[PDB]
């Protein structure tokens, strides 16, 4: 058959951090906006060997398909769910799930704290890093 | 100008499926009479593609037949009152494109049964019936001019009500038994007979009353299950298990003479699709005693049962079930899912049910398979072992399955930390079903719950 | 033709199952309210396994008898199908035997599964151990639930381990494409910005709920 190498392209990258959540897309496009299911998954930060870009990408479980996909902006800052503790919600511009450039708004759940404030530091850092980038 | 439409149908673009919808209805609501005439002309007409003429047969179908009763009554009502030259004309061009279709689905022969189901009872179509045989029987009749009418006779068969045809019944069984015989040289021919007989066997209920008739069609249908062909056999073995079903009392002259050795061959022969019907036999013979013996625990009651004719034929093979289906646990791979329905899980369940069925007897035939490869150094042969202990735990007595503290509970929990992940998975399944009959078996609760809650953890 | 493109075919019945097991694996949600299908709806499904890209033409079928327009129509040329019917009632499951029968009657030995959706609903009124038909046809049987994802993909491995003709074959991961960078006018900034405050203040009754 074609099979040749299966590729996952998640090489030349270095993988900041993974770990599984839930996440879920918001539905702008519907008259009701309120939120929809997307997959369970690990999510993966992955920043590009020499090209300093740093992006998401989160695939589902038992089907492995890509539900999130879309680089990491010094835009996407100040919205929190402050108000939950377990909760993370944020704005992309161009998100790459379904091999067309769409606007998504996108929430995940990790377990209840610990994970969801390991993962908003280490986006924080990342979002620093791509900030202290553009800057030069 | 149908072809274009109809050719349109397969087409996956929601527009051109909607825009053939809309004309088909259309068409079909302006002149049901022109309509049909003309999709009978084209499904006849052998120069137009597969996709058109299987369409209008389908079309032509779904004119006369529908799932709920009170449509499909009203479809063949409605078909009465159509035209007599139409009616001669459609039905005229639908039996002559009986034989020219060079695919084995032959969409004619449901237009064939949707229109002998709106006429045969009122008896409009007295020359379907001899033009069928004529076909199937004709030494020069070509494989598709046979195929296509002997499923035309299955689906006439299987969906008219069984007491309009009872007067040519034995033609019709006839026409099958000789579309089965030996003798045809045709593979294709034989499925297709075969087929018909297992969607018949409902409706021949008073040819298998006659001894003589019955004692044929056994005959031919065990000769049958010996084909060379996979397939056949197959449709063989499914037309046993249904005889069986259906006839269990007429059994008794055919059972060990001739069942026995052939379910027995099905069961040890190695291709997937003849060891399931092999199991799936025995399977519903313990079903069906089980609910004779249902019956019979009732009528206890009301002194004499009605039609308790159980002859105990799963406890008597029991001996030699038991140790076949040990044998065939064992076939097993680890990259194999284990809801995968291979012949693994069909003993098990079989198991299971001769277990519930023969009660306190499963123990001495089971045992012995236990006790030796309970160690044995292969996986598969462990897991095949701890499978059946895990089954013959439910129906015999909790006093007679007492020796399971004394060897069988310190070697399940080695073996839920077993290298392998079958066997482990296995054996935690097994102590489930411990923990649900150890509440029976235990003597006092001064321990059931430490107990129970240890092996939820273990 | 690089693709290998099957014509799948869910017949299910009257609600209870397709159009939202389609649309788990198509974008992923949990269609809450019964839409009944009007048509024969077409999803292409795309999934990757280690012989290759798969392609799944699915042909969702109505259920609803008045609702079903080409009945039969569209099981024509098809490949492998999938009977579908729902545990917590058996009315679903008397008509399965009607469903494999026109199934058969049109197309020739096509890979079959027989699937019993809303297992995760509890009190189960088809008990696993009155399911015999699957047994009587050498049909594969699973259960499977949209709303918990149970097993929600084994029906579409068994049919392309039958089709393809490797047992071995198992669901890859599929690989990741690096997404343009594009840049809008700030008065869509700010209206997006609007629709995110907007979604942080609902974000909380979904919570509640799962
Ligand atoms: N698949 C699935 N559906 C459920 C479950 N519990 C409730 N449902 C509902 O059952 C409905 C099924 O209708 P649907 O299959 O879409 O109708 P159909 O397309 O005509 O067959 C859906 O709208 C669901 O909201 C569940 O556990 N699984
Ligand atoms: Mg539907």
């Amino acid at each position: 058959p074609d099979e040749q190498e299966i590729a996952t392209l998640e090489e030349d990258e270095e993988e900041l951090f993974c770990n599984r959540a839930k996440l879920f897309r918001f539905a702008s496009e519907n008259d009701l906006p309120e939120w929809k299911e997307r997959g369970t998954g690990d999510v993966k930060l992955l920043k590009h060997k020499e090209k300093g870009a740093i992006r998401l990408l989160m695939r589902r479980d038992k089907t492995l398909k890509i539900c999130a996909n879309h680089y990491i902006t010094p835009m996407m800052e100040l919205k929190p769910n402050a108000g939950s503790d377990r909760a993370w919600v944020w704005n992309t511009h161009a998100d790459f799930a379904d091999e067309c450039p769409k606007p998504e708004l996108l929430a995940i759940r990790f377990l209840n704290a610990e994970n969801a404030q390991k993962f908003k530091t280490k986006f924080e850092e990342c979002r620093k890093e791509i900030e202290e980038r553009e800057k030069k | 100008e149908l072809i274009t439409i109809l050719e349109k149908t397969v087409s996956p673009d929601r527009l051109e499926l909607e825009a053939a919808q809309k004309f088909l209805e259309r068409a079909a609501v302006e002149n049901l009479p022109t309509f049909l005439v003309e999709l009978s002309r084209v499904l006849a007409n052998p120069g137009n593609s597969q996709v058109a003429r299987v369409a209008a047969g389908l079309q032509i179908k779904n004119s006369l037949t529908s799932k709920d009763p009170d449509i499909k009554a009203q479809y063949q009502q409605r078909w009465l009152a159509i035209d007599a030259n139409a009616r001669r004309e459609v039905k005229n061009y639908v039996l002559q494109t009986l034989g020219t279709e060079t695919y084995r689905p032959s969409s004619a022969s449901q237009c064939v049964a949707g229109i002998a189901c709106a006429e045969i009872p009122v008896n409009q179509w007295p020359e379907l019936i001899p033009q069928l045989v004529a076909n199937v029987t004709n030494p020069n009749s070509t494989e598709h001019m046979k195929e296509s009418t002997l499923e035309a006779i299955g689906y006439i068969c299987q969906d008219i009500d069984p007491e309009q045809l009872q007067d040519k019944s034995n033609e019709i069984l006839t026409a099958i038994i000789q579309g089965m015989r030996k003798e045809e040289p045709s593979n294709n021919v034989k499925l297709a007979a075969t087929n018909a007989l297992l969607n018949s066997l409902e409706f021949t209920k008073a040819n298998f009353d006659k001894e003589s008739e019955r004692h044929f069609i056994m005959q031919v249908v065990c000769e049958a299950t010996q084909c060379p062909d996979t397939r056949v056999r197959v449709a063989a073995l499914q037309n046993l298990v249904k005889i069986m079903s259906l006839y269990y009392q007429y059994m008794e002259t055919y059972m060990g003479p001739a069942l026995f050795a052939i379910t027995i061959e099905a069961m040890k022969s190695d291709i997937d699709e003849v060891a399931l019907q092999g199991i799936e036999f025995w399977s519903n013979v313990c079903d069906e005693e089980m609910d004779l013996a249902i019956e019979a625990s009732e009528a206890a009651e009301q002194g004499r049962p009605p039609e308790h004719t159980s002859k105990f034929y799963a406890k008597g093979a029991l001996q030699y079930l038991v140790p076949i289906l040990t044998q065939t646990l064992t076939k097993q791979d680890e990259n194999d899912d284990d809801d995968d329905w291979n012949p693994c899980k069909a003993a098990g369940v079989c198991l299971m049910l001769l277990a519930t069925c023969c009660e306190d007897d499963i123990v001495p035939h089971v045992l012995p398979f236990i006790k030796e490869h309970i160690k044995n150094p292969d996986w598969r042969y462990r897991d095949a072992a701890v499978m059946a202990f895990g089954c013959i735990l439910e129906g015999p007595e909790p006093s007679q399955l007492k020796p399971l503290v004394i060897q069988a509970m310190p070697t399940l929990i080695e073996l839920m930390k077993d290298p392998s992940v079958v066997v482990r998975d296995t054996a935690a399944w097994t102590v489930g079903r411990i923990c649900e009959l150890l509440p029976e078996a235990a003597i006092n609760d001064v321990y059931l719950a430490p107990l129970l809650q240890c092996l939820i953890e273990g | 033709a690089a693709q290998v493109q099957f014509k799948l075919v869910l017949v299910g019945d009257g609600g209870t199952g397709k159009t939202t097991f389609v649309k788990r694996h198509l974008t992923g949600e949990f269609e809450k309210k019964y839409v009944a299908t009007l048509g024969v709806e077409v999803h292409p499904l795309v999934f990757h396994t280690n012989r290759g890209p798969i392609k799944f033409n699915v042909w969702d079928t109505a259920g609803q008898e008045k609702f079903g327009g080409l009945r039969d129509g569209y099981y024509i040329q098809a490949q492998c199908a999938i009977i579908m019917f729902d545990v917590t009632s058996r009315v679903t499951y008397k008509n399965v035997p009607n469903w494999h029968r026109d199934l058969v009657r049109v197309c020739e030995n096509i890979p079959i599964v027989l699937c019993g959706n809303k297992v995760d609903i509890k009190d189960r009124k088809v008990k696993a151990k009155s399911i015999v038909f699957h047994r009587k046809k050498n049909l594969q049987y699973y259960d499977i639930s949209a709303k918990s994802n149970y097993n929600f993909e084994k029906p579409f491995l068994w049919l392309a381990r039958k089709l393809i003709g490797d047992p071995n074959l198992e669901f890859v991961a599929m690989p990741a494409l690096a997404p343009p960078e594009v840049v809008m006018d700030p008065a869509l900034a700010a209206q997006y910005e609007h629709d995110l405050e907007v979604a942080q203040t609902t974000a909380l009754p979904d919570e509640d709920a799962a």
